């Protein structure tokens, strides 16, 4: 079984960013204003770490 | 996307040394960065992840240091089994790698042994010979061939590879194709290979006289 | 205990398509996202896509218009697709699994072995083996040279041994290189006592499997 590895609280700290392509994918990011989880279209490249792919794990990740 | 430079695409270094590998990003990214080891034929393995995070089971002999844009892996007691491809990355926008530090052993100046072999009567049968010039086992690296047709400097007609370091005596070795028609091998006598390398006081020549 | 392991042809013609499959044990892709890697000698190692649990991708800008990543959760595969491929796609293709379960910006911690994928129109050919012999040697030479040219095969690899695997101190077995001709040629090489010429014999053992072409070649001084 695979061991816990340590994670980056400050990933949860950018802004969100869509980045240059046009896919219209959702994902989440964790608003440094609201304080919580919120949905973003992300365009499906770039970007930065404050994406995941459903609200339960950015949850776990940035609350 | 981030460019990560690794400015040394090659150290030496010695058994129970330490070693510093160094990478550069163009611009800051925090502390997302991993390092790499590669040997040739395999695929990588993970060492270090979020700039000094050792990865399960990595030996305590490889530290990961640095933040921002400047960053370096350190082996403090060099094994004969850290010899290896060293990557660094990075992933913000998306993962980009740097080009790789290739560890390999001093050791002392060795000049090739140089050899020249004709083309087979084989060969020639089918149209085609190729001559080959060897350097066998020498040390730097660094070696020039210079292929020479009754003293006609030949030019844009040869091809050369070499090995990875040897396992048992730390040199290498080269390998030099030259390839003309059959027509053209039969115009010409004289097929020399001149060799040019640190451990030779003035370059070797080895050759043969086609027939003889 | 985690395993990556790849499979599909690596032999593509230009403009068309490359598929890999990654099956994956010892974790759930419920669980972890894969990523795809290439590594070539001009490109060094470049970052294709990944696909994380829930089947969402995030794509490298340069390929994203090429390619095509799915899945099967059940049957623990990931299908890599890439379209028209050009001559400077020949590379190593990897997948390769996330360090950090189902998040972006930490690291690959288990990789494929990797696939070989040479982007080129030649035909699949076995190699013609010649022997390398020098015209003469100097008499206080102690030590003396011979190998065999392993030429004009497609695609890579070749493997050459010496003596049926009994040679193998002081062989050198050269990186191919590629002709003008999109066939490769390769050396193989080895030094042996000069009193061992006239009473051993050496055999140079050439396998090109894609050709289903064995040559074992006897050298004569």
């Amino acid at each position: 079984e695979l061991p816990p590895l340590k994670l980056m609280h400050s990933f949860c700290a950018f802004k969100a960013d869509d980045g240059p392509c046009k896919a219209i994918m959702k994902r989440f990011f964790f608003n440094i204003f609201t304080r919580q989880c919120e949905e973003f279209i992300y365009g499906g490249c770039e970007g930065n770490q404050n994406r995941f792919e459903s609200l339960e794990e950015c949850k776990k990740m940035c609350t | 996307g981030i460019v990560m430079t690794q400015s040394q695409k090659f150290m030496s270094t010695t058994v129970g040394d330490r070693v510093s590998i160094t990478c550069k990003a163009s611009q800051s990214v925090g502390p997302a960065v991993a390092w790499y080891q590669q040997k040739p034929g395999q695929s990588p393995k993970l060492l270090i992840y979020s700039a000094s995070n050792r990865y399960t089971g990595v030996p305590d002999r490889f530290t990961g240091s640095g933040s921002g844009a400047d960053f370096t892996l350190t082996i403090s007691n060099l094994h004969s089994e850290d010899l290896a491809d060293y990557f660094c990355q990075q992933y913000t926008s998306y993962p980009t790698f740097g080009g790789g530090t290739k560890l390999e052993i001093k050791r002392t100046v060795a000049a090739p042994s140089v050899f020249i072999f004709p083309p087979s009567d084989e060969q020639l049968k089918s149209g085609t010979a190729s001559v080959v010039c060897l350097l066998n086992n020498f040390y730097p690296r660094e070696a020039k061939v210079q292929w020479k047709v009754d003293n006609a400097l030949q030019s844009g007609n040869s091809q050369e590879s070499v090995t990875e370091q040897d396992s048992k005596d730390s040199t290498y070795s080269l390998s030099s194709t030259l390839t003309l028609s059959k027509a053209d091998y039969e115009k010409h006598k004289v097929y020399a290979c001149e060799v040019t390398h640190q451990g030779l006081s003035s370059p070797v020549t080895k050759s043969f006289n086609r027939g003889e | 205990q985690v395993q990556l392991k790849q499979s599909g042809p690596g032999l593509v013609q230009p403009s068309q398509s490359l598929s890999i499959t990654c099956t994956v044990s010892g974790f759930s892709l419920t669980n972890y996202g894969v990523h795809w890697v290439r590594q070539s000698p001009g490109k060094g190692l470049e970052w294709l896509a990944v696909i994380w649990r829930g089947g969402s991708i995030d794509y490298n800008a340069a390929f994203m218009s090429r390619l095509s990543i799915t899945k099967d959760n059940s049957k623990s595969q990931v299908f890599f697709k890439m379209n028209s491929l050009q001559a400077d796609d020949t590379a190593i293709y990897y997948c390769a699994k996330n360090s950090h379960g189902n998040y972006v910006g930490y690291a690959m911690d288990y990789w494929g072995q990797g696939t070989s994928v040479t982007v080129s129109s030649a035909s699949t050919k076995g190699p013609s083996v010649f022997p390398l012999a020098p015209c003469s040697r100097s008499t206080s030479e102690s030590t003396a040279a011979l190998g065999c040219l392993v030429k004009d095969y497609f695609p890579e690899p070749v493997t050459v041994s010496w003596n049926s695997g009994a040679l193998t101190s002081g062989v050198h077995t050269f990186p191919a290189v590629l002709q003008s001709s999109g066939l490769y040629s390769l050396s193989s090489v080895v030094t042996v006592p000069s009193s061992s010429l006239g009473t051993k014999t050496y055999t140079c053992n050439v396998d090109h499997k894609p050709s289903n072409t064995k040559v074992d070649k006897r050298v004569e001084s």
